[PDB]
């Protein structure tokens, strides 16, 4: 697969951050149906920010 | 992974997404109105957008394959046996009662039949049942004789679905059954996908409403299920573009200029 | 190994009798606790690992009422004397056996004093075996 | 296979045989060739194995890291053993003959799978080396002029050329200075002993010095030694080999007296023994003493009081570079020690460097020998400097060889690529294809370097391909400019003996793997 | 294990990509060995000492035991192709590593897969299109000896292809046996109704094509009748046993006079019942249900065949064929129980044959119908179980070829003048395109290239010049006539294989192009693997 | 983020690191277990301990002083 939401489902994430990105790509599955993926990279990227 | 076959499966989504809503009044689309059927064999460049209703129902028939102006009706009792919903049994005292017990349920299916027929329908859709046979094997031979294909264990979530597609109302006790309540169909017939197995299409309604399918087919199973996630994604842009009038560029141009 | 049961009679493979009809809901999955038949054949009473007892319709195939309040899983369930609207005892681990109805789905009757893994009705209904004795007229 | 009552070998011995045995040892190649591959180049990186001890090591030098590696195929091992003849002869290219023999290998692999006889593949790479040897034998550019100045800038380039690959690479023009400075030094043969290195922690690379002398660490000072000066400004140096300590005259002498008179004859003949030794070290006129074997406490003691310096245990080899950088001559015995067995430096100092103390002799003038001083801030960090500059030395000593240098970054395999395609284009046909695929092989470098610099390969190689047909000796990958360039006035030199025994290597392991058609392990005792 | 924390292994980049590559051509290494009539069968021992000794590709992968997800693929293409083709399947396996070993090549050249992919899709539709408009030939210019020359090729490579002469002819005149036509006049071959049965003995020259139609059965009861000359069967679709009231119907006695009647009717009931069907002259009664003791008898009187047990697909063929009609019930619609002579097939002869210390039914020269049966003879069961896997592969090819009139040369011509016209195609085609199209070109010439390798011959040799043949052929436009050259194995040299007589049908080669991309294209489309470990 | 809640370990086997709050809690911990065995043995008022070793010798002592009783102690 290359959908985002079927990625993050199948794996099986353990960390709890994870696991909520995996709730976000679903969530945004369900609204839109597109754009799966780069909201997971959204996610990501703000959070590396939020690092610095 | 369906790339070089978007040529054909774009105009194929929009047209499914078209169908299923009115454009003028129209403010979601129930993805649930599309169907999508997946079946092994061939490529995908055979998937195709089928205007009415597409069963993987057998049917029970031999020799009935093929129906032109098909009258197509739905049931929801058995055709079996009466059998009372409380406990029932019948008590046979001399010889005589067997055969009477034999020749009256005979004439019991016998009956279910002829009034059946004598509305005119010749497709026939049985819902499955438990706890009472649906199809009786004499009441099959029955309907086969007058020449009525049959299509049994029809699920129970398909009910809405099929009605909404064929225009038909189901029957639940014989008696309310009638003409009135049939679908009519311009054809209906099991056609074989190259030995890949068999689908049963009813194309060509008088009463098309608000329903499509679309059968996805493929090289290997992996495939087919990748045709169908991506094909979900198109229909489910198609919506977005239902839901919100408003068209964005892409490439990245949006997070390029949000991030500026 | 382990299994050597994979080869079991889920083929179910006969002259089409007319006991082919098993339905085997098992949508829930998890743990099947108790997939015990009620004596009206309309309805199917199971217990899973969380604790909460499912009623079943096998016609319809949907879930009627899902019995919760136990502390913790219903590791065994009874039915009723005979039908009497299926006030079902259930045995579970938190060592308490309680008593259902679905005319109004609550826990009519509980006890504790003994986890209840064979409970059976007494012929009479008055009471049920709690492998102890409970006394319905008497809680 | 029925079973033999009596089986003809040991039991547990393995054979594998025909083609899938052969594919099978390609593929090892393959993948001992992989795991070099990022290492190539100025854009290459460095690789890091950590043995069972956990000692790791860090190298981007092609033999070392195929060393480390405990590779027991037996077909994949001539790639190891090729590396290390490489490195053995030349010194710089232990990459790139592996890199070539894999090549060579797996674009032979189609055509063996087929069914190919290997006799025919065998001579046909033997021709293509064959030619490509001649080709760069005639093309290699050399300088008839024997001008020092011309010789030293093609050293300095090559040097260059060798070291832009390794850590030390932003410094290659200093380090490669230094290099060309410390091997013009040695005298006819350039043995490398006769060039030390030593690696002192702490400090930037550009703190890394040359001495034109020797140095060494200081060894184990007795008691009284701090009170020896430790600056002289004409020092006459005494290379000893002579234990300056109170001791047993021999280990089986053995001393009989019968009298006290004679007891404190024997104590005052021992000590007088070791005074005459002194007093001849002192009256030679040398004031800085060395010795290969221990000198005492009483030594040293002595030798403070005469203002003079000692130091005992010196290792063989910096006595040996002492000798080669002063003048005179190791003395097991002290009883002639004439002026021209004294060495003789314009300074000799005891200096602080990086928290530990070295002894420098500076001021040589007929020195031939010479001494690295390596800082840095780790172990492997000077590990790899010494190794980069071991790499630029070779290359530098095989230049005085010879000066004959072809154009580096794929310049000189592209054009023996075009030229084996254009002899291969006029033969029957069955070689055709085979001396084809060696051409094809040859383009591995250029691509490779590409690769590892984030390139597209493809269109530099197509570009380049271009620019050598069209007209155009030197052209190779330009890895700064993200293009191509004509690489010998971009300075990428290297000597043509590099690029001849790589490819003369890589042939000879390639032949001997595609020969062999049978493989038999016995079990092990 | 990382920041990841996923319970389970990953392989990313090229570790994971020449990994799918290594897998694909392991599948493909297993049956190269097995392909063109040089090449050899294999055993299969199952684990218990079952022996399956077979040719067939499709059937090597179904008993193999596989593990890697990519090699599944290409073990399921093969299932695909027989399915829906029937032949090609070693072909189609072959050509789907290749292609998937060629496009890898191109990746590592840091191609994009999506250009590879673009290229591979181009190339394909290129191919099926070059096929049908240069390399087909109508078999209305061939007449019969078209369909003996593809059944001939396809029992090349099998066990019975030496002895292909006398073969195909059965499996023309059998799948000629069971034509029948359909609604809008198409002429349909229902290949598969052709009931084969196996049966060691004799030499194979012995295998005997059935005019009618063979059944694996015998009669019920010894005292019956074990030929019949001029049969009316009656095909029925219920057991003749003792009546047993269902589930619903309880017999409860409170005057003990009327119980001895009651047991009387559990069996007249069926006793009438055999009594109407025997009235109408029946003599061969064939049944899919059993038959009990005393129902039996009323044949054995009446001089009549009683087969019990009878398949249901078995049954339908009968019926189809002799023209009768399958009766689940004895029910008019007049509410009553009775049988007619108007639902009973015939046939010339009905005979209890013997096969080698075993028996079976021959139903021969039926009517309203022309039906067949083969019966297989060989050494033992393992040499007979191989015997109808070749034969099914060749009554697929000619059906396919009587379907599709259109035919194309063997050995390796298709695929050696695909690789001319492909490489030379591919150069005007973008500029990334170019080598995808090229290394397909490439990757067709395998096919040719293992047939010259089975025979241990020169594959460089052969291959440069067939291909040097089909270069000519489309420089050349006067020399078209070098399309049809292909491989001639036994001499080791190009031939014409249109004279030869090696003939495919054109479904073959096409669907084969269609489906090995499609799986090369998918494994393709891979670039990262997360393997989690089970739970257990 | 610390060496021990990394994702990738920083330590052998057996080797462990304790942060601010984690290390002051255990410092802190420690140092009141220490004050509050060695007192109630203060001032004129106080007891005596006993300290009963758990070796071979097994040797027996009584004492008042600070000292003798924080040294014969196993103490991490
Ligand atoms: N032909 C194209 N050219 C440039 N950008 C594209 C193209 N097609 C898709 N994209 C971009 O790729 C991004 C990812 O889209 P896609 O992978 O299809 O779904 P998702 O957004 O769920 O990952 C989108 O933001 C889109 O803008
Ligand atoms: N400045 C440069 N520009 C282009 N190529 C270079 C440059 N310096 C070195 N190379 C190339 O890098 C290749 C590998 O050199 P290096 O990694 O130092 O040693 P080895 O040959 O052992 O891998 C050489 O073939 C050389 O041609
Ligand atoms: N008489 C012949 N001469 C040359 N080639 C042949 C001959 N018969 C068959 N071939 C070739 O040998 C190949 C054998 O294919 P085969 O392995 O039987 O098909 P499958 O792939 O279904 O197993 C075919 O592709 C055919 O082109
Ligand atoms: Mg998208
Ligand atoms: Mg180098
Ligand atoms: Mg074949």
């Amino acid at each position: 697969t290359n959908d985002g939401a079927t990625i993050l489902k199948q794996m099986q994430v353990l960390h709890p951050a994870a696991r909520m990105l995996v709730e976000l790509s679903k969530a945004q599955d369900i609204e839109a149906g597109d754009g799966t993926t780069s909201v997971v990279i959204i996610a990501g990227s703000l959070l590396d920010s939020c690092t610095k | 992974v369906v790339s070089q076959y978007s040529s054909l499966l774009s105009p194929m989504s929009v047209n499914a997404v078209m169908k299923v809503i009115d454009p003028a009044t129209a403010t979601s689309v129930d993805l649930r109105d599309i169907k999508i059927v997946k079946k092994l064999g061939g490529t995908i460049d055979d998937c195709e957008l089928v205007e009415g209703l597409v069963l993987t129902q057998k049917v029970s028939n031999s020799g009935i394959t093929r129906v032109e102006k098909a009258k197509i009706g739905l049931i929801q009792f058995c055709l079996s046996a009466p059998k009372t919903d409380m406990d029932n049994q019948i008590v046979v005292s001399d010889y005589a009662q067997m055969d009477r017990v034999l020749r009256e349920e005979r004439a019991y299916i016998l009956n279910l039949v002829k009034q059946i027929k004598k509305t005119g329908c010749n497709v026939l859709l049985i819902q499955k049942s438990i706890l009472r046979d649906a199809l009786s094997d004499l009441a099959l031979h029955f309907l086969n004789k007058m020449k009525i294909m049959v299509i049994k264990d029809i699920e129970r979530e398909d009910i809405e679905f099929i009605c909404k597609t064929i225009g038909t109302k189901p029957v639940a006790h014989i008696d309310q059954f009638t003409a009135d309540m049939l679908g009519s169909a311009e054809l209906a017939e099991e056609v074989n996908l190259n030995g890949s197995g068999k689908l049963l299409k009813i194309t060509g309604c008088a009463s098309p409403g608000k329903t499509v399918t679309i059968v996805v087919r493929g090289s290997n199973k992996l495939v087919i299920e990748e045709a169908e996630r991506s094909i979900h994604d198109a229909l489910c842009v198609i919506r977005c573009l239902v839901k919100k009038r408003a068209l964005i560029a892409g490439g990245g141009a949006p997070e390029i200029e949000l991030a500026l | 190994l382990d299994n050597k049961c994979s080869v079991y009679p889920l083929t179910f493979d006969k002259n089409e009798n007319m006991a082919a009809k098993k339905k085997s809901v098992a949508m829930h999955t998890n743990y099947l606790s108790a997939c015990s038949f009620t004596n009206s054949d309309m309805q199917i009473l199971t217990a899973s690992g969380d604790g909460t007892c499912a009623l079943w319709d096998v016609e319809s195939g949907q879930l009627l009422q899902s019995f919760h309040g136990h502390g913790a899983d219903v590791l065994c369930l009874d039915l009723a004397p005979s039908e009497t609207g299926n006030t079902f005892v259930s045995g579970g681990c938190d060592k308490k056996a309680m008593v259902w109805d679905m005319r109004s789905g609550q826990c009519v009757q509980a006890f504790e004093t003994h986890d209840i893994n064979s409970v059976r009705y007494y012929p009479s209904g008055d009471a049920f075996a709690s492998g102890r004795l409970y006394d319905l007229r008497a809680d | 296979m029925m079973p033999t009552p009596v089986i003809l070998l040991k039991e547990g011995t393995d054979s594998s045989q025909g083609i899938p045995q052969l594919v099978s040892n390609i593929s090892a190649c393959q993948v001992i060739a992989e795991a070099v591959r990022t290492t190539l180049g100025p854009r290459g990186m460095d690789k890091l194995i950590v043995d069972g001890r956990g000692k790791a090591t860090i190298s981007n030098d092609g033999a070392t890291i195929l060393k480390l590696l405990d590779v027991v195929h037996p077909a994949a091992k001539t790639l190891v053993d090729i590396a290390k003849s490489q490195d053995a002869e030349v010194g710089d290219g232990t990459t790139s003959v592996t890199l070539l023999a894999a090549e060579f290998l797996k674009q032979v692999k189609p055509y063996v799978e087929e069914g190919l006889h290997p006799q025919i593949i065998i001579r046909a790479f033997r021709t293509a080396t064959q030619l490509a040897v001649n080709k760069i034998k005639e093309i290699a550019v050399t300088v008839k002029k024997a001008d020092k100045v011309e010789q030293r800038k093609l050293l300095e380039k090559c040097a260059m050329t060798a070291l832009s690959s390794k850590l030390i690479s932003q410094q290659k023009a200093f380090f490669a200075k230094m290099v060309v400075d410390a091997v013009m030094m040695l005298d006819d043969l350039l043995q490398l002993k006769m060039i030390g290195i030593k690696k002192v922690q702490g400090g930037a690379l550009e703190d890394s010095q040359l001495v034109a002398g020797v140095a060494f660490k200081k060894t184990f000072s007795y008691a009284g030694f701090e009170m020896q000066p430790k600056k002289y400004h004409n020092p006459k140096i005494a290379l000893l080999n002579v234990e300056l300590e109170l001791k047993a005259e021999k280990d089986n002498a053995e001393i009989r007296v019968h009298t006290v008179e004679d007891y404190q004859a024997i104590v005052d003949a021992e000590w007088n023994i070791l005074y005459d030794k002194l007093e001849k070290i002192h009256h030679s006129g040398a004031k800085v003493v060395l010795s290969k074997l221990p000198i005492g406490d009483v030594a040293t003691q002595y030798f403070a009081d005469r203002d003079m310096f000692c130091a005992g245990r010196v290792p063989e080899e910096d006595l040996k570079r002492t000798m080669m950088a002063c003048g005179g001559s190791i003395q097991t015995s002290v009883n002639a020690l004439s002026a021209d067995v004294l060495g003789r430096c314009q300074v000799f100092e005891e200096t602080q460097i990086g928290g530990e103390r070295y002894n420098f002799f500076t001021g040589c003038p007929k020195a031939k020998t010479c001494t690295f001083i390596l800082r840095g801030g780790a172990e492997q960090f000077m590990e790899e400097t010494e190794r980069s500059l071991h790499d630029a030395i070779m290359i530098v000593r095989r230049a005085i060889k010879n000066d004959s240098v072809v154009a580096g970054g794929g310049a000189i395999e592209m054009e023996l690529s075009k030229y084996l395609r254009d002899y291969s284009r006029t033969i029957p046909g069955k070689q055709q294809l085979l001396i084809g695929a060696y051409a094809k092989a040859l383009e591995i470098i250029p691509r490779q370097l590409c690769d590892n610099a984030g390139f597209d390969a493809t269109n530099i190689l197509n570009k380049l391909r271009a620019r050598h047909a069209q007209g155009g000796t030197w052209y190779g990958v330009d890895i700064n400019n993200e293009d191509i360039a004509d690489n010998f006035e971009a300075f990428v030199w290297e000597p043509a003996m590099v690029r001849i025994n790589a490819l003369t290597a890589a042939s000879e392991a390639a032949c001997l793997i595609v020969s062999v058609d049978e493989t038999i392990k016995n079990p092990r005792s | 294990e990382g920041p990841l924390s996923v319970f389970g292994d990953r392989s990313t980049g090229e570790t994971i990509r020449s990994q799918n590559v290594m897998a694909a051509a392991s599948i493909a290494n297993i049956v190269k060995s097995s392909l063109g009539p040089v090449g050899l069968d294999k055993m299969l021992v199952d684990d218990i000492g079952d022996v399956t000794i077979t040719n067939d590709g499709a059937t090597i992968l179904k008993l193999l035991e596989v593990e890697h997800p990519a090699a599944k693929v290409l073990c399921e293409l093969a299932d695909l192709q027989d399915k829906e083709v029937g032949d090609g399947t070693t072909s189609v396996v072959i050509i789907a590593a290749e292609l998937l070993k060629n496009a890898d090549e191109l990746v590592k050249q840091k191609i994009h897969p999506t250009s590879v992919i673009s290229g591979y899709r181009l190339a394909c539709k290129e191919a099926v299109r070059y096929i049908n408009e240069n390399l087909i030939v109508n078999t209305d210019e061939l007449g019969r000896d078209c369909l003996i020359n593809a059944a001939k090729t396809s029992m090349s490579s099998k066990i019975i292809g030496i002895n292909g002469d006398f073969f195909a002819n059965m499996v023309v005149d059998a799948v000629l046996a069971i034509k029948y036509t359909d609604i809008r006049g198409q002429p349909r071959y229902p290949v598969n109704s052709v009931n084969i049965l196996k049966a060691h003995g004799r030499s194979q020259m012995e295998s005997m094509l059935i005019s009618g139609y063979a059944l694996n059965c015998v009669v019920g009861s010894q005292g019956m009748p074990k030929r019949i000359v001029n049969a009316k069967i009656a095909c029925l679709d219920f057991s003749l046993q003792k009546t047993k009231m269902k589930l619903g119907v309880q017999v409860v006695i409170t005057d003990p006079e009327k119980l001895d009647q009651i047991r009387q009717r559990e069996s007249d009931i069926t006793k009438e019942r055999i009594q109407k069907i025997l009235a109408t002259g029946a003599n061969v009664i064939l049944t899919t249900g059993g038959i009990d003791d005393m129902c039996l008898k009323y044949f054995v009187e009446a001089g009549a065949m009683a087969v019990r047990r009878v398949l249901k697909r078995d049954l339908k063929r009968i019926a189809k064929a002799s023209g009768a009609t399958i009766l689940s019930t004895l029910a008019n619609l007049e509410g009553e129980e009775t049988f007619e002579a108007a639902m009973l097939g015939q046939a010339e002869e009905v005979v209890q044959e013997r096969i080698c210390d075993d028996e079976l039914i021959l139903i021969k020269n039926t009517k309203a119908r022309t039906s067949a049966s083969i019966i297989l003879r060989g050494a033992n069961d393992f040499m007979c179980d191989e015997m109808e896997r070749s034969l099914h592969d060749a009554l697929c090819v000619v059906k396919r070829v009587l379907e599709s009139k259109s035919v194309v040369p063997g050995g390796g011509a298709v695929e050696a003048a695909l690789s001319i016209y492909l490489e030379n195609y591919a150069t005007s085609m973008g500029s990334r395109e170019q080598l995808a199209i090229a290394e397909f070109a490439r990757s067709l010439l395998v096919i040719p290239n293992t047939l010259a390798v089975n025979a241990a011959q020169d594959s460089t040799d052969l291959v440069a010049k067939l291909r040097a043949f089909h270069n000519e052929a489309q420089v050349n436009p006067e020399r078209k006539n070098l399309k049809w050259i292909g491989l001639d194995l036994s001499n080791g040299k190009p031939r014409d294989n249109k004279q030869a007589g090696v003939f495919e049908p054109t479904i073959v080669k096409v669907k084969s192009l269609k489906f090995a991309t499609e799986a090369a294209i998918t494994i393709l489309r891979i670039d990262d693997l997360i393997k989690l470990h089970p739970e257990s | 983020a610390s060496l021990s809640l990394a994702p990738v370990n920083i330590f052998k086997a057996g080797a462990d690191e304790e942060r601010a709050e984690t290390a002051r809690l255990t410092s802190f911990i420690g140092a009141i277990a220490i004050g509050d065995l060695v007192k109630s043995t203060l001032g004129p008022k106080g007891m005596d301990k006993i300290l009963l070793s758990s070796g071979r010798d097994a040797s027996l002592m009584v004492t008042n002083d600070g000292a003798t009783i924080l040294k014969n102690i196993g103490v991490d």
